[PDB]
């Protein structure tokens, strides 16, 4: 939640 | 001949980030940036016994092999979204284990929250080393 998205 | 001594050794790696969002993105456009480091706690110096530490960016990252083989065991760069990063360490070392393997989460935070300061402990032990080796890793 207080995390951006991720990659791959 | 043989010896009446066994000796075990314990040294602690600090493997960590900073995430920064950056005022304006790049052209790329990149959102933020960030740095991530292996080193010694308290300023300890780790090149008496690390030979390299091997940094494996993400694939949609150029040349994502990236290879520090002195202090600062850095990386700076900028993202636009976090990735399992794994880390490799190489030890001025003859025998197994020669490097260990880190998977390390490096995270970013989004707008308006406090920017990602993470440090994260590993603690390896090497049981009777040669004494070459240990002599590495005691060095003052």
């Amino acid at each position: 939640t207080k995390q951006t998205a991720r990659k791959s | 001949s043989h010896m009446a001594s066994s000796c075990a050794v314990q040294v602690k790696l600090e493997l960590g980030h900073r995430a920064q969002v950056r005022k304006k993105p790049t052209v790329e456009g990149f959102t933020h940036d960030w740095m991530v480091f292996v080193r010694g706690p308290e300023h300890s110096n780790i090149q008496h016994f690390v030979e390299k530490v091997v940094f494996h960016l993400h694939e949609s990252f150029p040349r994502p092999k990236r290879v520090c083989k002195d202090p600062p065991y850095k990386v700076e760069e900028s993202g636009y979204a976090g990735f399992i990063l794994p880390i490799e360490v190489y030890f001025k070392n003859k025998e197994e284990p020669r490097k260990v393997r880190f998977d390390y989460d490096l995270f970013l935070h989004l707008e308006g929250h406090p920017p990602v300061n993470h440090l994260r402990c590993e603690k390896l032990t090497f049981n009777n080393p040669t004494e070459d080796f240990r002599r590495k890793l005691l060095k003052a």
